[PDB]
């Protein structure tokens, strides 16, 4: 369905161009399958943005990385690659609003579910390949605030830093206020506990 | 045998009340920081603007480099001094490095005031994505 | 106090000033620059 | 050094010399075919290799969301205050740390280094 | 440091710049009229090339701040490279004051002829002592 | 030698069932392409380089 | 409110006030005393100076303070430095060196030689004994006095390292025996 | 034809893609010989799976 969508737009095949152009436009590849090239590379990240937070064509685990240097956009839909959800930033705000909350707050008696906010397109799953190519908020209540600014333009925030922890480390209270040789050591023995 | 029981007589501890210091030792702390991280900020504007210049049998980056690693070193060394004047008589810390039965200086100057600078073979954390060591960075930074 | 002063015992000419005087140009010159902020 | 393949095959032309004029001849081979050189010079490559980053800049890092980005910078066909500025940071460095900024204007994309 | 500088292995390509084999056939009229000048000073005296000369020339231009700094003069490099290569390589020197520091190299009278110089530059590179 | 190290480096490809490397632009010629010209356009993009 | 800021960064732009100040003799005693316990203090040196700069124009206005900043001058030139490299060492005892030949320029000239005589016989490396005469005889010019011959020819026979060293040597060779 | 480059195709016609892939292959060896672009991590664990 890629594909497809890259045939309906302005996506240039390699056989049916003459190689002279291909300094003057940007490489696509498709889970390392060089397929063709474009012209506007911006704007066709901007659609396959849209179309994945809106799930149209593309299913919310089709990785989208630009590497602006070397004029090349590589997608990945093949499997064994590794996500993570992130919040979507746009004109240093939050796209979450207070009454998305709202509706996630009454989850019962209500069938609205974690799967409607990646509907809505507020949270996407971003690989560590992508991540490369996103300027990443740790907390909105500060970072993306008005400040002496140490960055002005944030892609994505974090829903919340503790998340990096394993899931036998993120019973460790206060982790960091410890030397990390310790989390090591309570990570190896808390599968090693009693109950 | 009779330095454990008058141990129990006397009784030895370690607390949170002895990990505090003043408020004016934090504030002096916070200035120290504040300083330091200044200074990085005008050697890095200095390296940006080619006004820094290499020293003999060293390229820029390694002058650079050793420039602020010298920087970080005796702002927490700084620090770590502070803490250890701001230390009681009845600190069990200090009553443990003191002894030298546990811990040492470097470990009450952690605790107390600054883990301090972090290190892999040698050298700051490297740019483990395209000149950024972490996301939420921007391109091309060289700060504390 | 102390009357006149006897002037500093010559025992040269100074065909050029030495560079500190260019030190003293460029330093002021960048003080210039910090007053414009 | 001006690279120029033949014209009948396409095949890399090698300079030659004829001893009767004494002029420089691209001349292919496996095609016997002869050209008329004028370089006067065969091969040049610079060891210093201290090349202009900025024939590598490309404008489009104007729009990277990563970069920082410098408003105290005006830029010179347009004058427009928001420039990201950056490293080079390629091999042959690792020894000049100047920032070569770019105009962030649309369809400006000045480039210069200071 | 004097000392130093003489301990250190130093080599050609070091101290050098860059190098461009010019075809120049005619060595009274050089193709490159920044040579042409003090070669008509040096060519002057016509010298191992009223037998015959190559006609190739390779011309070498070195970095000033590497040669102030290793100690070096021309005259040395260019008797260094006389002691490699005996007649083999005639090397005619621009006088060690201007802003590049030239050399040309073109092979012996009695003599590939061309990759031969490629050889010549790239085995004087890096395997010659300065 | 002396001739290998005058014209410079060179590039191979040790392809799956073939003990041997074998140049690149003998591939090239594998797969039907003789315009060294043509070879190039595959490679480098641009001629200005 | 200069000297007890310590944030100071300022230094640059307070120059030119610092210098009207230091016209008056007692604020450049003051300033003085602040750079000597400032530079003395242990790892001062983490900068590209400027202090020194200060101590030039000390020593420039007023003649009186000329045997005061040799004092502070002498004392930063025999102490050691652990985290300065050995080079970045050498490169500081020049630039006090450099401030000793601008105090020389003034007219103090004998005790500041006496002194490098005196370290010479008594040490330093040559090399910055070196560099010392070298700046001397780059701004001297004729004509001389019996004194300053006295002390500054004979540290000029134990080295023959590098036309103003000869023309020097010919000039009192002839005139000043 | 088949052992190599599988990925790319194994018809007649992706030759063509096939000799345009190995010729971006050889164009990012020449980038990282010229350093133009930096050279990969094998730890950067985006080339994971
Ligand atoms: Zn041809
Ligand atoms: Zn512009």
């Amino acid at each position: 369905p890629i594909l497809e969508f890259l045939e309906e737009w302005s996506m240039e095949n390699l056989e049916e161009i003459s190689p002279a152009a291909i300094a003057d436009a940007t490489k696509i590849f498709v889970n390392g399958c060089w397929v063709g090239i474009h012209k506007d590379p911006e704007q066709l990240m901007n659609t396959l943005r849209k179309l994945r937070r809106q799930m149209d064509i593309i299913v919310s685990e089709v990785s989208m990385i630009r590497d602006i240097r070397e004029r090349e956009i590589r997608i990945y839909t093949d499997a064994g690659r590794i996500c993570r959800p992130l919040l979507i930033v746009e004109k240093q705000k939050l796209l979450l609003k207070k009454r998305h909350i709202d509706q996630l707050k009454e989850r019962e008696y209500n069938n609205y579910s974690w799967q409607d906010l990646v509907a809505s397109g507020v949270v996407e799953y971003i690989d560590t390949l992508e991540e490369e190519t996103v300027m990443l908020a740790m907390t909105p209540d500060d970072l993306q605030e008005k400040e002496v600014a140490y960055c002005s333009t944030y892609t994505h925030c974090e829903i919340h830093p503790s998340m990096i922890l394993g899931v036998c480390a993120s019973i460790i209270p206060f982790p960091d206020h410890n030397q990390s040789p310790r989390n090591t050591y309570q990570s190896a023995m808390g599968k090693q506990a009693m109950g | 045998t009779v330095i454990n029981n008058w141990l129990l007589i006397e009784g030895h501890t370690i607390g949170i009340g002895d990990s505090i210091a003043d408020s004016k030792t934090y504030q002096d702390i916070q200035n120290t920081i504040k300083k330091a991280k200044q200074d990085v900020i005008e050697v890095i504007e200095k390296a940006h603007n080619n006004e820094l210049e290499p020293t003999p049998g060293n390229t820029l980056r390694q002058t650079f480099e050793n420039q602020v690693n010298r920087i970080l070193n005796d702002a927490r060394d700084k620090t770590g001094s502070s803490a250890q004047k701001s230390l009681s008589e009845y600190n069990n810390f200090k009553s443990m490095v003191v002894s030298g039965a546990k811990g040492s200086k470097i470990n009450i100057s952690q605790v107390i005031a600054v883990v301090g600078q972090q290190n892999v073979e040698g050298k700051r954390i490297p740019f483990g994505f395209k000149h950024r060591t972490l996301p939420h960075f921007i391109k091309d930074d060289y700060g504390p | 106090l102390a009357g006149p002063l006897t002037p500093p015992v010559k025992h040269f000419q100074l065909k050029r000033k030495p560079k500190s005087a260019t030190l003293r140009a460029e330093l002021l010159q960048k003080s210039t620059e910090t007053a414009q902020q | 050094v001006g690279i120029r393949f033949c014209q009948e095959c396409n095949n890399m032309l090698y300079p030659k010399e004829d001893k009767e004029n004494r002029i420089l001849l691209y001349a292919c081979r496996n095609c016997d075919y002869q050209q008329e050189a004028d370089n006067s010079c065969i091969y040049v490559n610079k060891i210093t290799h201290e090349v202009d980053e900025l024939t590598q800049i490309i404008a489009d890092v104007s729009q990277d969301p990563t970069l920082p980005r410098t408003e105290d910078h005006p830029c010179q066909k347009c004058g427009h205050k928001e420039a990201v500025f950056f490293q080079s940071h390629s091999a042959r460095a690792e020894d000049a740390m100047r920032l070569y900024y770019v105009c962030t204007a649309p369809h400006c994309g000045h480039r210069w280094t200071e | 440091k004097d000392i130093l500088c003489r301990l250190e292995h130093t080599t050609l390509r070091k101290v050098t710049a860059n190098t461009a084999i010019y075809y120049d056939p005619n060595p009274q009229s050089t193709v490159v009229a920044e040579d042409q000048e003090w070669v008509n000073v040096y060519y002057e005296m016509p010298d191992f090339d009223v037998a015959r000369i190559s006609p190739w020339l390779l011309r070498v231009e070195l970095d000033r701040k590497h040669m102030t700094d290793r100690k070096l003069t021309m005259e040395q490099i260019a008797e260094k490279i006389n002691a490699g290569f005996g007649d083999d390589l005639n090397c005619i020197f621009n006088d060690d004051n201007a802003e590049k520091l030239v050399l040309r190299i073109r092979i012996m009278n009695s003599d590939d002829d061309d990759v031969f110089l490629r050889c010549i530059e790239s085995n004087m590179l890096t395997d010659m002592t300065l | 030698g002396a001739k290998k190290s005058a014209i410079g480096q060179r590039i191979v490809a040790t392809l799956p069932y073939i003990k041997q490397e074998v140049p690149i632009i003998i591939v090239f010629r594998a797969l039907g392409f003789v315009s060294d010209r043509d070879i190039l356009e595959h490679i480098i993009y641009d001629f200005e380089d | 409110n200069l000297c007890c800021n310590e944030n100071a960064s300022e230094l640059v732009a307070e120059l030119s006030t610092l210098y009207q100040c230091i016209r008056f003799p007692v604020v450049a005693m003051g300033v003085l005393k602040w750079v000597d316990w400032t530079v003395s203090e242990p790892r001062y040196f983490q900068l590209q100076p400027v202090h020194l700069a200060l101590l030039d124009e000390i020593s420039t206005c007023h003649q009186l303070l000329h045997p005061q900043v040799l004092q502070l001058l002498v004392k930063l030139f025999e102490t050691e430095h652990s985290q300065l490299d050995v080079m970045e060492q050498l490169e500081l005892k020049k630039t006090l060196l450099d401030r000793m030949v601008h105090l020389l320029s003034r007219g103090y000239v004998l005790p500041v030689v006496s002194y490098i005589r005196k370290c010479l016989e008594k040490d330093t490396d040559i090399s910055l004994i070196r560099y010392f005469v070298t700046e001397v005889l780059d701004v001297i010019a004729p004509p001389y006095t019996s004194d300053f011959v006295q002390l500054f020819l004979p540290i000029l026979e134990n080295d023959s390292i590098a036309d103003p060293v000869t023309e020097f040597i010919a000039h009192c060779k002839s005139n000043f025996i | 034809q088949k052992e190599m480059l599988p990925h790319v195709g194994v018809s007649d016609f992706c030759e063509t893609k096939k000799a345009y892939f190995l010729g971006y292959m050889v164009h990012r060896l020449l980038l990282a010989a010229l350093g133009r672009r930096e050279l990969d991590d094998r730890d950067h664990y985006g080339n994971k799976r």
